[PDB]
């Protein structure tokens, strides 16, 4: 996301997409099996 | 009736007891009873109207009121109560013993009418003065 | 320059006000000049 | 199972039995106290935040509102069946129709004896709060407000009627939990009024039986979706959206404390798609006089009509709050256009939409004059529950949308045949 102090207020009206199901099958795990989505973000600056 | 006019002005009233005219074409009881509660936003609690019920230091329960089908007859003309022309007959005659045995069974009308079929209602006069509508009536019966 | 009747009357018709306790209270009639504020409505956010 | 009914259409007797029932279940609590059952869906919550919070365990803006709220209610009923009561579950109140006011049972504040003679408390009237650790020990109101009564003229009926008529017409569950949560935010606003202890906030908004009034015409409609659904000819069983949710285990009635069983044996979110074996079914399936085939052709035919919408986004609040939109014409000829009510509470999880929402406006736009394709400008304005303003820059700016006839299309681009010499390439 491209982020600067002097951003006027936005949001989104709906989720953005990202495709999963080339690594869910290649681990083998079913879309319903119990597994967690994990993310880190980082900014420009380099701090988590 | 009157007695009851000086506590009210000791504790605040504004005026006195109005008077119902039952000889008039009864639609439904009058709104101001009919009412359940009413918010203010003085106080910022709603208030609920005392002209519905009453409660009993010694009973713990309440008096229910209920119409009568009859109460709301009409008469001929339609702009008087079927009760207008027995109140002419007690208006007409001219002794006082007399108007007094033919005046008050007219009173202890509506106290049928609408006491209904409750124990605990203006229909036995045992619990009767714990509806202000008793004292609203009771006060016309002195205006006539 | 009053006298015993009307002096009577109106100290009479104050002290009935004062234990009043309705929507035309003399509390409620002097709250208009001060707190609470009611005013210019008390529908704005802001009060005084 | 449990033929269930509305209260418009019940007899006295049944009326006697349920309220007696009603009388000794809220009378006593132990662990089966009304009270408890109360708090089991506002505050005092039991189901602490996993970041030790302490917030509510009341499901709302989620997926699972709808399942949450009738295995809540089936609980209820289950609850009142168990104390020896065994003809009636707890009847269905209709708004759809043109109301006018409140129904017979919850109309009387304290109930007479049906022979005559000692008075009984009416609790379809009114409940009572009595938590010692917030020492609030106080009967609970119904602020009602005077305008859920608009007896409007035929063809057209009541903006609640075409606003859930709308809700059920459209055709995906993901869509239909935004579209169904503005029309269930409606009466719990409306009749929770100015007074804190109400239906219109969230800590104690169930302690008024209105909440299972409102709750059971909910499951109703949300059953009627479900079989237009299925005749039409899509995918409901599964849902293909919010799978995570879906896998969460509802709480807390998985916990052995629930004496009920059946919640025990229901705990998944997945088995409450049917309603059947939760042991209940509504005697009719028709809205206000029409049935599945006359409200399927209505559908259809709404489905290919000019519109003009105006589309939010929304977060919590923390506290319950209106929304009027306003329509204006573009710089004032400006009018109203029209309301919406959002719920909001102390203790009460972060939610957030997953689809923008869709409101009527054509109306508004037709009274300003305005073409539908036209344009014109919207703004809101924010009132709390206490009748005052706020801040209008709290919530993100209203849009606009234009949803034409079905079967429109687009005007064709220039070919050109040479693009002059202007054009550079
Ligand atoms: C209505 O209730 C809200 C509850 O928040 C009140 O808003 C608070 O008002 C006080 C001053 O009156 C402020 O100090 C707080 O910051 C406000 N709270 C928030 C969350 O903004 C509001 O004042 C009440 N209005 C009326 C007319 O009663």
């Amino acid at each position: 996301v491209l982020g600067g102090e002097k951003e006027m207020p936005w949001n989104f009206d709906r989720l953005v997409k990202v495709e999963i199901t080339d690594a869910l099958n290649k681990k083998g795990l079913k879309y319903d099996d119990e597994y967690d989505v994990v993310l880190s973000i980082k900014d420009v600056s380099g701090k988590d | 009736t009157l007695q009851v006019e000086q506590a009210l002005l000791k504790h605040g009233s504004t005026v006195a007891l109005p008077y119902w005219d039952w000889t008039l074409p009864i639609s439904q009881l009058p709104s101001l009873f009919t009412e359940q509660t009413f918010y203010d936003a003085w106080k910022d609690e709603v208030l609920e109207n005392p002209f519905a019920r009453g409660y009993i230091k010694e009973s713990k329960g309440y008096t229910v009121r209920d119409p009568q089908p009859e109460l709301f007859k009409l008469s001929a003309d339609g702009k008087h109560s079927v009760l207008f022309d027995e109140v002419l007959l007690v208006l007409e005659q001219t002794d006082y013993c007399d108007f007094e045995v033919q005046f008050e069974v007219t009173h202890n009308a509506i106290h049928y009418l609408v006491g209904g079929h409750q124990s605990y209602s203006l229909s036995s006069l045992h619990y009767s003065s714990y509806d202000p509508i008793f004292f609203t009536h009771h006060t016309f019966v002195d205006k006539i | 320059s009053l006298t015993i009747g009307e002096r009577r009357s109106l100290v009479l018709a104050l002290q009935s006000l004062e234990e009043d306790s309705s929507a035309t209270g003399f509390q409620a009639l002097a709250s208009f000049h001060a707190v609470p504020p009611l005013c210019p409505y008390p529908e704005a956010n802001q009060r005084y | 199972s449990l033929v269930r009914k509305n209260v418009d259409l019940l007899t006295d007797q049944e009326v006697l039995s349920l309220e007696s029932y009603l009388r000794e279940l809220e009378d006593d609590k132990t662990v089966n106290g009304y009270q408890n059952l109360a708090a089991f869906h506002g505050e005092p919550s039991m189901c602490t935040k996993d970041d030790g919070k302490r917030v509510a365990c009341c499901v709302h803006g989620m997926a699972t509102f709808p399942q949450w709220h009738r295995l809540y209610v089936v609980q209820l009923e289950q609850k009142l069946g168990k104390k020896g009561l065994a003809d009636i579950g707890v009847p269905y109140w209709d708004w759809t129709k043109p109301i006018t006011a409140l129904p017979r049972l919850v109309q009387e504040p304290i109930f007479k004896d049906p022979k005559g003679g000692l008075g009984q408390k009416n609790s379809w009237f009114s409940g009572e709060i009595n938590v010692d650790s917030m020492d609030v020990h106080t009967s609970t109101a119904r602020a009602v407000d005077d305008r859920l009564f608009q007896s409007v003229a035929p063809g057209e009926n009541t903006q609640l009627f075409e606003m859930v008529l709308d809700a059920l017409e459209e055709d995906d569950y993901c869509h239909f939990e935004v579209q169904f949560e503005v029309a269930h935010n409606h009466i719990h606003y409306l009749v929770g009024g100015r007074h804190d202890h109400s239906l219109s906030t969230l800590e104690w908004s169930a302690y008024d039986p209105l909440f299972f009034l409102h709750h059971s015409n909910v499951d109703r409609i949300f059953v009627i979706w479900q079989e237009l659904q299925k005749k039409r000819g899509k995918t409901y069983d599964h849902a293909d959206c919010s799978v995570e949710l879906f896998r969460k285990k509802l709480e807390p009635f998985d916990r052995d404390t629930n004496p009920i069983e059946l919640t025990r044996t229901y705990s998944t979110a997945k088995s409450l798609f049917s309603y059947r074996q939760l042991g209940y079914v509504y005697d009719d399936l028709s809205l206000n006089g029409l049935n599945i085939e006359q409200l399927y052709n209505l559908l259809e035919q709404r489905r290919a009509r000019e519109r003009a919408l105006a589309s939010f986004t929304l977060h919590g609040l923390g506290f319950s709050a209106n929304v009027r939109i306003k329509v204006c014409d573009h710089d004032s000829h400006c009018e109203f256009a029209g309301d919406i009510f959002i719920l909001g509470g102390a203790n009460e999880m972060p939610w957030e939409f997953n689809l923008p929402y869709h409101f009527d406006i054509s109306k508004a736009v037709e009274h300003l004059g305005k073409k539908l394709n036209g344009d014109y400008v919207v703004t809101a304005e924010l009132y709390s529950v206490n009748g005052t303003s706020l801040n209008p820059n709290l919530l993100p700016r209203p849009v606009g949308v234009y949803r034409p006839a079905k079967g429109f299309t687009d005007p064709k681009p220039s070919e050109s045949d040479v693009q002059s010499a202007n054009v550079v390439i």
